[PDB]
């Protein structure tokens, strides 16, 4: 789970940019 | 365009599913994640930054959106380096704030949640709530 959780930040940046 | 997903990924908002969760089924399905839902769900995963920093440094108070947002912002998404500097920026906030006269006993912890960590306006916000006190007790 807390590699869910930096993976979803890590995507969600990928996203934005 | 197949706007399934989206209103599928919605269910899962309603039934109270967790967005990492979503996210990771969706890529271990080898399915699209449609960005559009991962750029909405920015604010989650700033609300995730915050509270990590405060379980990291309890004492620091409660971290603003706008100080989660600058870090993660920074550390490009890497979300342990985010914590990290949330914390960091925001002890040198304490204690610059700390050297004027205002610790967090005398509320600066909660000033600088309210400003979204901006000194300027924190030490504004702490200089009334000095200078009140004095008006209801010279006057009464
Ligand atoms: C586990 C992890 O960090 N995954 C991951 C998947 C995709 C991306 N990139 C985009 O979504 C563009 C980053 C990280
Ligand atoms: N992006």
């Amino acid at each position: 789970d807390p590699a869910m959780q930096r993976c979803f930040s890590a995507a969600v940046y990928c996203a934005i940019s | 365009e197949g706007l399934q997903l989206v209103s599928m990924i919605r269910e899962g908002e309603a039934a109270g599913a967790c967005p990492e969760e979503i996210f990771s089924a969706l890529q271990y399905s080898g399915t699209e994640v449609p960005l559009q839902w991962l750029r909405s769900e920015l604010p989650y995963v700033l609300e995730m930054v915050a509270e990590l920093a405060g379980q990291q440094d309890p004492g620091l108070g409660a971290f603003s959106c706008q100080e989660a947002r600058r870090a993660w912002l920074d550390r490009h998404g890497n979300l342990d380096e985010a914590v990290e500097e949330c914390v960091r920026t925001r002890r040198r906030k304490v204690q610059e704030l700390q050297s004027l006269g205002f610790g967090p006993e005398e509320g600066s912890l909660q000033a600088l949640f309210q400003h979204g960590g901006d000194v300027s306006r924190a030490l504004t916000e702490l200089q009334r709530q000095r200078l009140e006190p004095f008006r209801q007790r010279l006057w009464d």
